[PDB]
């Protein structure tokens, strides 16, 4: 089927949505679409149909999200861990991906009309070369759309994403763009595949499984974890609705927590900074009553701002470069 | 009565599997040390090697001694070798043990990059994992989350990638049977590891 499944919410869906939209609504939901194989078994159907049904549900689910005014959605489609499955299965999964990403071109009309930007996050170099090219074109085609964001995590793990992000800032070091003392929380954030997106308000996993399975570990540390027993291909609007209801119940507490953590980080930063300014001034001699420390603080800050902004534009470069090269 | 040490070891040996490393995450911010201490010693009694204790407000970090005080007390009922075995097996954590520590390690690798000692390319997953180990401490297999919040709230994001997360509404009056129920849950879980 298509990628965009145009559907108007029904009466009860519509009504319950209105009541819910009165409270805090998530801006970004992420999904571990797990349980396709158990579903196929349950339905006495072939494995591949299970995964195909899984893709159908993703298309249906994105429409639900769009109808609720939730503009960003991240999904886990394929883990690096998944390569260890039988060649039969992974070839099947790889073929599915080819099919869907190829069909995306024939849907350019609906993509513009609906304004859906598609990003594919992972260690893509591990995929078959044909698939990389396919994905790359898909990404380039939608890059300028803005009404709805879908992030498909393919050949992805969290650890890989994290390592990659540190490697990227070690590359900044080797390329003399980054000095060790500039590596921080923010900078790491900004070197993840997910850097264009805010952290997900909700993370949902569909099997009865109570593990994250190496998914958005950094991004979902302060987010609402919802584990629902339903197998992914059987997901319903109401499952989603229950997720949002959990989010709304947790919202106040998770906000307090998120601010506390932010306030404590700015504190522990202004602390570790003010101290660096001390060693320098004690070793120099002069030590204040004419805003001496205050001026050394503006400096260390602006040094970072200029030099991190510099590292960033060069990282964006390198990403676009590999995007253009592999999607030509 | 010492037939209680034999019982608790029998309970552990009886489960299909036990966590080598258990995490205890407390989310509750309404108000309590004896309960947490009871959990810790139960863990030790059944045969769990490591126990982490975590709260997002760092209350336990700031109260390490008062906590280890109760643990050592509760532990004897059911001195220096006993103090060493709790320090080894029990870790008290706050947020700074999570992401901040990953930044910490990131920095330690970028100086080796400045030193022309290491190339960016040398940092696979496994290297980062090593830079992020203790000694014996593996990744926690089971985290018992207590309280109303559906979040790990910053608990070891890196290490928590395959951890089974079991939720209990409160730690306030926690019973052994309630604790063991969680262990039975973990023992029955299926781990596919991507296959
Ligand atoms: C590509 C993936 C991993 C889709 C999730 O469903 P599964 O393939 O994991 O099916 P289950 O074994 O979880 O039922
Ligand atoms: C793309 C998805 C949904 C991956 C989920 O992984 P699994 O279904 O393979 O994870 P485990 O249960 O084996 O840990
Ligand atoms: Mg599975």
């Amino acid at each position: 089927a298509s990628w965009i499944k145009e559907g108007e919410l029904s009466l009860w869906e519509r009504f319950c949505a209105n009541i819910i939209k009165a409270g805090p609504m998530p801006k970004h939901i992420a999904f571990i679409m797990d349980g396709n194989r158990r579903y196929a078994k349950k339905c006495q159907v072939e494995r591949q149909e299970g995964h195909s049904q899984g893709f159908n549900k993703l298309a249906e689910t994105l429409r639900w999200c769009l109808n609720l005014g939730i503009l960003e959605v991240t999904v886990y489609a394929f883990s690096i861990e998944n390569f260890k499955r039988s060649k039969s299965e992974v070839d099947g999964l790889m073929d599915l991906a080819r099919q869907k990403f190829s069909r995306l071109m024939e849907e350019k009309e609906k993509l513009q009309k609906h304004g859906v930007c598609i990003r594919v996050l992972g260690d893509l170099h591990l995929l078959p070369l044909d698939l990389q090219e396919l994905i790359a074109q898909a990404v380039q085609a939608t890059k300028n759309y803005n009404k709805c964001f879908l992030n498909v995590c393919f050949a992805y793990t969290s650890r890989h994403e994290i390592s990659n992000a540190v490697r990227e800032m070690a590359w900044g070091v080797e390329q003399g763009l980054l000095d060790p003392s500039d590596i921080s929380e923010s900078l790491l954030d900004k070197c993840l595949y997910t850097n264009r997106s805010p952290h997900p308000d909700i993370l949902i996993r569909t099997s009865g499984e109570v593990r994250l399975s190496d998914f958005l570990l950094w991004q979902t540390s302060h987010s609402c974890l919802v584990f629902q027993p339903v197998l992914w291909p059987e997901y319903t609007f109401w499952n989603l609705f229950e997720a949002i209801l959990q989010f709304q119940m947790n919202h106040s507490m998770l906000q307090k927590a998120r601010d506390m953590y932010a306030e404590e980080r700015k504190r522990q930063q202004l602390e570790r900074d003010q101290a660096t300014v001390t060693e320098q001034l004690l070793r120099e001699g002069l030590q204040g009553d004419a805003q001496l420390r205050r001026t050394r603080l503006h400096k260390l800050s602006a040094r970072r701002e200029e030099r991190v902004q510099g590292f960033l534009q060069a990282l964006e470069l390198k990403r676009a470069d590999w995007l253009a090269r592999l999607g030509t | 009565a010492a037939h209680h040490r034999m019982r608790w070891r029998a309970d552990g040996r009886s489960l299909e599997k036990l966590p080598v490393h258990m995490g205890l995450v407390i989310t509750e911010v309404e108000q309590s040390f004896s309960d947490i201490a009871s959990l810790v010693v139960w863990c030790m009694a059944v045969g769990i090697s490591y126990i982490s204790v975590y709260d997002h407000q760092g209350i336990f970090k700031r109260n390490n001694s008062r906590l280890m005080d109760e643990i050592l007390k509760q532990q004897q009922e059911l001195k220096d070798d006993q103090v060493l075995n709790c320090h080894l097996a029990v870790k008290v954590l706050s947020p700074e043990d999570g992401k901040a520590d990953i930044v910490r390690a990131a920095q330690d690798f970028c100086q080796l990059v400045a030193q022309k000692q290491k190339r960016p390319t040398d940092l696979d997953v496994d290297t980062l994992a090593s830079l992020l180990s203790s000694n014996g401490c593996p990744d926690p297999d089971l985290v018992l989350k207590f309280g109303p919040v559906d979040s790990t709230l910053g608990f070891l994001p890196w290490h928590i990638r395959l951890t089974e997360i079991v939720s209990l509404p409160s730690h306030l009056n926690i019973s052994y049977e309630d604790f063991f129920s969680a262990l039975r849950q973990y023992a029955a879980c299926e781990q596919r590891l991507g296959k």
